[PDB]
RNA sequence: GACCCUCUUAAGGUAGCGUAGUACCUUGUCGCUUAAUUGGCGACUUGCAUGAAUGGAUCAAUGAGAGCCCUACUGU
RNA sequence: GUGUAGACAGCAGGUCGCAGUGACCAGGGGGCUCUAACUGUCUAAUACCAACAUAGGAGAUUGCAAACCCGUAAGGGCUAG
RNA sequence: GUAAUUCGAGUACGCCGAAAGGGAAACAGGUUAAUAUUCCUGUACCAUUUAGCGUUUAGUCUGACGUCUCAGGGCAAGCCGAGCGGCGUCGUCGCGCCGUCUAAGCAGCGAACCCCGUGGAGAGCCGUAAUGGCGAGAAGCGGGCGAAUCUGUAAUGGCACAAGUCGGCUUCACCCCGGGACCCGUGAAAAGGACAGCUAAAUGUCCGUACCGAGAACUGACACAGGUGCCCCUAGCUGAAA
């Protein structure tokens, strides 16, 4: 058994690959709202989220529950966040995407209604509402894909705060090191061609090279799915 | 009013803290980012250039205490302002 | 109107600043108060309902300053004497 | 030794670099460096068997990295 | 002379020695090349390197009941994403 | 779940996990051959239970926080001059050294920050070491809140029952307080405490405590030139300096 790969080590769940969950502020999700209900809350603070490197808003709701929300750009302390099917479609409000006009920017979008918000959550990203239909509503993802969602899926109106985070180059291994201390990701990473053959499919050889094509089949088993996985194509576009 | 901007000194800007490290391209990028982020930013609540970054994406007004979530290095992005202008045009039209 | 606001200060008694404006409203010596687009209403609805008229300026407190000779900002601008002016009629 | 054809059983090395940490022949030829240098550097290069993220060329700063030279220093 | 002060900086004159940072402590310097950009890591006990890492550049998969991965299962890592 | 388990992830409920994190409260002197904030003397303090005397403000604050840099105040140590008391030196001189002490507790004052009341400041004024501040209310003037430390008391204890009295300078590497800068890094939690307690009596169990802590008490077979630990501390001169 030429040793297991880094991906298999991470799947094992060892401490080297686990997130420092105790360092994080909140499991960001929409407040739980019953069918045909609404809740209002006011923003009391804007805090740094170590798990995302983007601000989060602390919201005190009418029901006596205090919750951390994924902050949209422009959300300010003292703002009244409304969440409901009848809520005004305004930045920071959590409304169903069936009530959002075409061309509006949404974020923290539920995969299914009441899911808590799955898509469009990183700093600066946003989704655009494209079409409305009777049972489906379509949005353009930050990836460019068109996603057909239930119109009852809730989303906060606006874009995610923290835009331009990666415009500043790391410039230095130490800065990225400090970012990686709060993440599960292993830093730094050794290239596979630099490893021995017992440690990677690409390892070994008198000189550094994979020895086999780096595009691997989608059928390849664990310990073998390395390099370009099921690549449609390779190279820079001609 | 500013530093002794010598005959050659106006290139590194705040990226002079890095010396000859990291290449000219990324030093220029970081220097431009610092210049844009250190600029005065007008408060949307009191309308004076007193908005400073309190954290990564967190901005506060030194006068009125207005704190909000914005860009990482800029209080207001162009996409967010586009959203605001779309909603404002809709509101005006009706 | 480009001189009426300016004429109200060139030849008129006014007191700029929310503290002195509130004092003038309290004692009544102010014919009215001129408030910017940014002034709250937690202490202002009481002065509105009173016989002191409340006027709304077409711009923020930052720009209401420079139209009245003051390099600084003015939020509440209770006038005292119109003088060579009839600004009270324009207010109401 | 450019240019028509070939041999083309996909194509036939572009920019560069080049006797290289890659050059077998080989201590290659020339120039500087020495009294004299299988050396170092520069140029030329018929590249046994260079070449573009199997990254090419190049490079300020950095280096207990590898060579050569000048000066100073010395029981080497 | 500066300074509230502690002190610090400077001047004039005289003078001894072979020698005044007198001991102690304490860079030798420069030129031309190869190579790796750099700080960093490494064969604990023969290899501190041009090897590893790095920021930068590029490609690939995946819209999340995802991609990738662990488990015989129950269920997990990545993911308070 | 597993063929099954002493095996297995998750969930729920519990429970443990720090002699360097948080944390109710004690000091000086003496005493032994060897223990001493533990015994003794003196002077304190904390917690619970009980009894009496009175009661919520209630949910907040505190505990409770990173890196770098800097101002102000204090202070252990250090240094200088005078007096006093010893010792040394004394070929000449009159210098050199040592000492000239003093705990907690209790009471008193309170710098910065912050807040409140007046005030009305721009062809600009007020500040800082620096950044700064200001009609969205500067300076100035009053008030409140609020430190380290200092002062007194404890003042009779120890000292050759020898002196024991004074001043000044500086102050790290310690304490208090405030500012600024940085972060694609944001720097713990919970117990406990405070906000209504005063007086009296009783109670405060259990475990550790010697000594070494290393060129001989640990570890490396050793009274081992290694390692653990240089982990935390350190006087005068020279000198930037440990
Ligand atoms: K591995
Ligand atoms: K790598
Ligand atoms: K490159
Ligand atoms: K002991
Ligand atoms: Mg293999
Ligand atoms: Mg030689
Ligand atoms: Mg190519
Ligand atoms: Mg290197
Ligand atoms: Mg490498
Ligand atoms: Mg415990
Ligand atoms: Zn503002």
């Amino acid at each position: 058994m030429g040793k297991r790969l880094i991906s298999q080590n991470r799947g094992r769940g060892t401490p080297t690959y686990r997130a420092p969950s105790h360092k994080y502020k909140a499991d960001l999700r929409h407040p739980r709202v019953d069918e045909n209900s609404s809740l209002r809350g006011e923003v009391v603070g804007i805090e740094h989220d170590p798990a995302r490197s983007a601000p989060i808003a602390k919201v005190a709701f009418e029901n006596g529950e205090e919750l951390f929300l994924l902050a949209s750009e422009g959300i300010a302390v003292g703002n009244i966040i409304e969440c409901g099917d009848d809520a005004e479609v305004k930045p920071g409000n959590i409304v169903p995407i069936g009530n959002v006009p075409e061309g509006f920017f949404i974020c923290n979008v539920e995969s299914k209604p009441n899911d808590g918000g799955k898509f469009v959550r990183s700093s600066g990203v946003y989704a655009t509402v494209v079409t409305h239909e009777a049972t489906r509503t379509a949005v353009s993802m930050p990836s460019g894909n068109i996603k057909w969602l239930n119109p009852k899926c809730r989303a906060v109106v606006g874009i995610v705060a923290g835009s331009g985070r990666v415009d500043r180059p790391w410039l230095k291994a130490g800065k990225k090191y400090h970012k990686m201390k709060t993440r599960a990701a292993k830093y730094p990473r050794v290239s596979a061609v630099a490893m021995n053959p017992r440690d990677h499919p690409f390892g070994g050889g008198a000189w550094k090279h994979p020895g086999k094509p780096t595009t691997v089949s989608r059928n390849a088993p664990p310990g073998r799915k390395v390099g370009l996985i099921a690549a449609r194509r390779t190279g820079m576009k001609r | 009013m500013a530093k002794k901007f010598t005959k050659k000194g106006r290139i590194s800007r705040s990226a002079g803290r890095f010396g000859p490290r990291y290449g000219r391209k990324d030093r220029k990028l970081v220097a431009d980012l610092e210049e844009r982020m250190r600029a005065p930013h007008v408060c949307t609540k009191c309308a004076r250039p007193t908005v400073e970054r309190i954290g990564t994406g967190i901005w506060k007004c030194s006068k009125c205490g207005h704190t909000f979530a914005g860009g990482t290095y800029i209080p207001y992005t162009s996409v967010g302002q586009t959203l605001l202008r779309t909603m404002k045009n809709i509101a005006e039209a009706k | 109107v480009d001189k009426s606001l300016i004429k109200a200060v060139k030849t008129g008694k006014v007191i700029v600043g929310a503290n002195r404006t509130i004092d003038a409203a309290a004692n009544g010596s102010a014919k009215m108060v001129v408030l910017a687009s940014n002034c709250p209403e937690d202490i202002k609805k009481k002065i509105q309902a009173t016989d002191i008229p409340v006027l709304e300026y077409e711009g923020t407190s930052v720009e209401l300053g420079p139209v009245c000779g003051k390099p600084f900002t003015i939020a509440a601008m209770a006038i005292l004497d119109v003088g060579e002016s009839d600004i009270l009629a324009a207010t109401a």
